[PDB]
Order: C-alpha cells, then sequence, then structure tokens
C-alpha cells in the first residue's frame, strides 16, 4: 500500500433511531475515489457508496457519504435494527495500490435490557459411550452482550474446560444468544454429582442457576 | 441476474499450492477487472490483487507479490488465484470482486460493486476429521413459559466450515446457530439450537442435517426430548 | 410525477467500449426506471440500451460489438412513473471525443550538465492503428517550489530541459479527455 485509510471509532453503539457517522481519514488526497462497505458476519461485503457520496442502487436513502480535504465520512441519518454490521471505507485513487480498505467500524444496535431465559442439557448417551462428555448452558435473547456464565461441578467452580461462543446481534430484535460448552470425560464425568451453569446478566435481578444430577 | 461464484477452497500444508476460481456472469468480462479481497477470521477485510481479463494487466498486494498469481480465461469468463508457498497467516476467507474498467483506469468504476461469496482456504498441517453429532434433547428447562429448546452440536472437527439445517431447512424461525469455537485440542466444536412450543414436542420431528464437506461427512440427527 | 433526467458523461477508455451516466429524477410519486434508447442519425429505428449493468447504477455499457459499426449515436433517457412520466434533452455521443485513457507509462527521468525525460504510451491505447495521435503534456517542480513548469511535448516520448525535483506526463488524444497525472517521479 502507498495510501493509508484510518477510520475512526472502531466501533459505536446507538439507539434505534439516532444519527450515526463513521469518519475515514486518507493519508493523502484521494480526490473522490472513496467507497463504502457493509458487511453483516459471515456474508460478503455489500457496496453502500461510491465516488465518495453517491448512493449505491437498491441501499435505503437514510445512509448517505461526504467529503471535506481527505476526511470521509459514512453517516446514517436514523439507524435501524437491521444495520448491526461492520463498515468500511476504501481509496481507489492509487496508481499502484488501488482498493485498500480502512481497518473498518463495528455498528452495534443499543436497545433496552433483556433478560436472557437459560436452559441447561445434559450430554447425550451416544457421546459417553465415545468416553467423554459435553453440558451445553444456553443464553437466548439478551442485552447488553456482556454476561458471565459459571460451571460449577459439585460446587467446583470449572475453569478452562468449557468454551463459549456468541450469536451475532439479532436485526430483528437486537438481542444476542450464547452458548458454553463445558467438557469432561466420561470418567471425571461419573465422579460427580451435580452439574450447574450460573448465569449473571445486568437483566436479571439476582444470578441464576440451572443444574441437574446425573442420572434424573 | 449477476453471479460470481468462488471454489478451490480448502485445507493445504504449509508451503503447499492452491488454485481458486471465481466463474462470472451477466456483466461484461471484458470490460471488467476482476479482483481477489480476504479476510482472515475475525479481523477486517484485505484486498489482494485484480487483473483486467482484456489486457491482462495485474496488480498485487505487498503481502502476496511473489507468490500469488492472478489469471483470467476470457473463453470462460473466469478469474483464478494462484497460491504458492502458502503460510498459515494466508489462512482466509477469498472473496472475487468486480469493478468497471481496467487496472491504472479506476476512476470510473462504482466501487467493487458484485462479490463472490468467499471459499475458505485453510493453512495448516492438522488432519481433516469428521464431526460427531450429539442431540441436545429437550426437557423442563428446555422449557421457559410454553416453549423450548433444542439442538445439536457438533463436536470435534476439522478444517472448517460446517453447515447446519433443520428438517432439511423448512424450519428456520427461532433457529441460533453459533459461531464454531477452535477448541485447545486444535479442533473445532459448534452448535446449533432452536426454540419451538412445549405443545409440539411429542407431535413434531426435529432433525438437523449437519454437512462437513471437507471430510465427505454427511449427518442427520433426530433430536427427540429425553427419557 | 418525474423528473427529467440527463445523460450527463461518457468515457471510453479506448475508443474499443464506451459508457454514459445519467443523472434522475423525482421518483415520488411511485417509484421509477428508467430506459435509455439510441440511434444514429438518420435511421428512425429506436434501439434500447444493449446492457444496463456492467456500467454501474444509472449507465449504459456499449461494448465491441457495437464500436466496431457504428461511431456515432444520439440518446435519450425516458424515466417513466405513473401519476407521470418524462424523458431527456437528445445527447449526441461520438467515441472519438469521449476517450481517455489510463497516463503515460514508466515515466524515466535522467541526468544528462542537463536533464532527461522519457515515457511511453499509455497501456490501454492501440497506437498500430492508431485511429489516435497523441499529445504529451509534463510537469516539474522543485520538491519545495510554489509553482509548476509546463511542456507540452506534442507527440513523441521523450523531452529535455535546462535548470531536489518532481515530475509527472499526461497525455490526451484530441479529440478527447487529458489522462489523471502519471504517478510522480522524483530526482535530485
Ligand atoms: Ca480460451
Amino acid at each position: 500500500s502507498d495510501i493509508q485509510m484510518t477510520q475512526s471509532p472502531s466501533s459505536l453503539s446507538a439507539s434505534v433511531g439516532d444519527r450515526v457517522t463513521i469518519t475515514c481519514r486518507a493519508s493523502q488526497s484521494v480526490s473522490s475515489a472513496v467507497a463504502w462497505y457493509q458487511q453483516k458476519p459471515g456474508k460478503a461485503p455489500k457496496l453502500l457508496i461510491y465516488s465518495a457520496s453517491s448512493l449505491y442502487s437498491g441501499v435505503p436513502s437514510r445512509f448517505s457519504g461526504s467529503r471535506s480535504g481527505t476526511d470521509f465520512t459514512l453517516t446514517i441519518s436514523s439507524l435501524q435494527p437491521e444495520d448491526f454490521a461492520t463498515y468500511y471505507c476504501q481509496q481507489y485513487y492509487s496508481y499502484y495500490y488501488p482498493f485498500t480498505f480502512g481497518q473498518g467500524t463495528k455498528v452495534e444496535i443499543k436497545r433496552t435490557v433483556a433478560a436472557p431465559s437459560v436452559f441447561i442439557f445434559p450430554p447425550s448417551d451416544e457421546q459417553l459411550k465415545s468416553g467423554t462428555a459435553s453440558v451445553v448452558c444456553l443464553l437466548n435473547n439478551f442485552y447488553p452482550r456482556e454476561a458471565k456464565v459459571q460451571w460449577k461441578v459439585d460446587n467446583a467452580l470449572q475453569s478452562g474446560n468449557s468454551q463459549e461462543s456468541v450469536t451475532e446481534q439479532d436485526s430483528k430484535d437486537s438481542t444476542y444468544s450464547l452458548s458454553s460448552t463445558l467438557t469432561l470425560s466420561k470418567a471425571d464425568y461419573e465422579k460427580h454429582k451435580v452439574y450447574a451453569c450460573e448465569v449473571t446478566h445486568q437483566g436479571l435481578s439476582s444470578p441464576v442457576t440451572k443444574s441437574f444430577n446425573r442420572g434424573e | 441476474e449477476v453471479q460470481l461464484v468462488e471454489s478451490g477452497g480448502g485445507l493445504v500444508q504449509p508451503g503447499g499450492s492452491l488454485r481458486l476460481s471465481c466463474a462470472a456472469s451477466g456483466f461484461n468480462f471484458s470490460s471488467s477487472s476482476m479482483h481477489w479481497v480476504r479476510q482472515a477470521p475475525g479481523q477486517g477485510l484485505e484486498w489482494v490483487a485484480y487483473i483486467s481479463p482484456y489486457y491482462g494487466s495485474t496488480s498485487y498486494a505487498d503481502s502476496v507479490k511473489g507468490r500469488f498469481t492472478i489469471s483470467a480465461d476470457t473463453s470462460k469468463n473466469t478469474a483464478y488465484l494462484q497460491m504458492n508457498s502458502l503460510r498459515a497467516e494466508d489462512t482466509a476467507v477469498y472473496y472475487c470482486a468486480r469493478s468497471y474498467g481496467y487496472v491504472y483506469w479506476n476512476a470510473y468504476s462504482s466501487g467493487m460493486d458484485y462479490w463472490g461469496q468467499g471459499t475458505l482456504v485453510t493453512v495448516s498441517s492438522a488432519s481433516t476429521k469428521g464431526p460427531s453429532v450429539f442431540p441436545l434433547a429437550p426437557s423442563s428447562k428446555s422449557t421457559s413459559g410454553g416453549t423450548a429448546a433444542l439442538g445439536c452440536l457438533v463436536k470435534d472437527y476439522f478444517p472448517e466450515p460446517v453447515t447446519v439445517s433443520w428438517n432439511s431447512g423448512a424450519l428456520t424461525s427461532g433457529v441460533h446457530t453459533f459461531p464454531a469455537v477452535l477448541q485447545s485440542s486444535g479442533l473445532y466444536s459448534l452448535s446449533s439450537v432452536v426454540t419451538v412450543p412445549s405443545s409440539s414436542l411429542g407431535t413434531q420431528t426435529y432433525i438437523c442435517n449437519v454437512n462437513h464437506k471437507p471430510s465427505n461427512t454427511k449427518v442427520d440427527k433426530k433430536v427427540e426430548p429425553k427419557s | 410525477p418525474p423528473g427529467k433526467p440527463e445523460i450527463f458523461k461518457c468515457r471510453s477508455p479506448n475508443k474499443e467500449t464506451f459508457t454514459c451516466w445519467w443523472r434522475p429524477g423525482t421518483d415520488g410519486g411511485l417509484p421509477t426506471n428508467y430506459s435509455l434508447t439510441y440511434h444514429r442519425e438518420g435511421e428512425t429505428l429506436m434501439h434500447e440500451c444493449p446492457d444496463y449493468i456492467t456500467g454501474g447504477p444509472n449507465s449504459c455499457h456499449f461494448g465491441k460489438q457495437y464500436t466496431s459499426m457504428w461511431r456515432t449515436y444520439i440518446m435519450m433517457v425516458n424515466a417513466t412513473n405513473q401519476m407521470g412520466s418524462s424523458f431527456s434533452d437528445e445527447l449526441y455521443v461520438d467515441v472519438t471525443y469521449i476517450v481517455q485513457p489510463d497516463p503515460p507509462l514508466e515515466l524515466a527521468v535522467e541526468v544528462k550538465p542537463y536533464l532527461w525525460i522519457k515515457w511511453s504510451p499509455p497501456t490501454l491505447i492501440d497506437l498500430k492503428t492508431g485511429w489516435f495521435t497523441l499529445l504529451y503534456e509534463i510537469r516539474l517542480k522543485p520538491e519545495k517550489a510554489a509553482e509548476w513548469e509546463i511542456h507540452f511535448a506534442g507527440q513523441q516520448t521523450e523531452f529535455k530541459i535546462l535548470s531536489k525535483y518532481l515530475v509527472q506526463v499526461r497525455c490526451k488524444p484530441d479529440h478527447g479527455y487529458w489522462s489523471a497525472w502519471s504517478p510522480a517521479t522524483f530526482i535530485q
């Protein structure tokens, strides 16, 4: 590369309805050869704006792009649930190194707090047959993203043998979902009675447990 | 209707080779130019190369100069990416895409406006392994209000990706598929869950259709509520 | 009611293909589209844009398959709508006149005392017919200097000066557009 594209902030969150502003500063003049792309996760980016400020066909007109000097700004005029994504700028002015991107900006939707509902799944017979055991704890449709999920086996807090992963923010209702998975060897699993996940989240007025005893 | 259709992704040794492929249609290939862009998992996009198929002219991102070659078969409307001396850092989803115009003549493109869906390239000396599919059985919580949760995960597979659907993709509402997680054993694991009314549990069949192409593994697991 | 459209730019990279773009409109009322029809002076048959897609939104693209027969075009944009519908003024297009290239190539600048500047035609442009003759222009100026010094170099691909510097070339093929400046070469 020879022309750099610095993009800020690298994330933000805003309420349905707020005006929102991403800025991209070119390392040197780039006249108007600037594009903006939206990328909703696990999909390919979608052109939003080309030529610094021209709106791409079929893109909703709450989006718009402008330029002064070497700063460009994508601006969503009144934010929407389905606008959850990562946005990138791109210059195509350079003779040798056209089409290079900024580092992108993650945009999250702020919504009213929502407690998760919490479910627990014991390991399957078939998996045990094979000699390991997985306990799954699922937190469903909550907001905000921050949660603590703790695995407890017979009162021992488990660490470094569970693993979690989180969905992308729903664009119908702006909530998340989280699955944690505790894994032990067939041997260990059978060494203990009570299996519990312990969810703390802003939306629950106190922490929540879901547990079970081996065999029941 | 435009369409760019990627292939040739896969799992390769460090130092190995690979040829990606992008078959295009419904815009004038000769008067366009074709791009590869790539995204290492969980980071941003990186432009890799483009070519003007009529002219045969090309540019390459520095990170890739010397090792990858872009080219096009004008008779078949297909751009290629030949990837040599692959390193681990090369691991990513690889999109192809098009702009109006040519190498050195980008002024009039309306950006890169059409994009493939990407194939995934994994550079690693880990072996292919197919997943096991275990049920996540509903019962009392899985049950909150008169709706319950059920799933399958999808344990211990490599390399990505895995596709999951429910009752051949008939059932889609209230389904959540979680991004896969890389376990300490170097295998992937992932879960997929759907929520449904308690009243539908004695009376409606739930099957998850797990496919893991790189290892030739096709599985349908019928998730029933447990005894 | 629309909406009165206007065809505001046409480029061709090399005379072999060309593209025209237009500005809408006033849709609302309902939505709109947007067709571009054209004809050759003297024929009363009215043809539709053969390639809406490859140009970009609000484009029309003319492939090699048009270029090679028809040299010139009369063109019109029809923003039909609902509680309304409306046309643009007609645009005469001659490909020769809208040709713009790629900047001239590998601009080498030597010291030879006195100053040597050589470059090559742009890629994108045939010169072996060579249905272009091709005028070049140079600029230079000390790194921190206030103004540029210009020289029209007419038509060959080399030049000579008499004076810590910065050098660019560009070219036009009359009767069409100047290329963007070649990326700057530096010289001590
Ligand atoms: Ca051929």
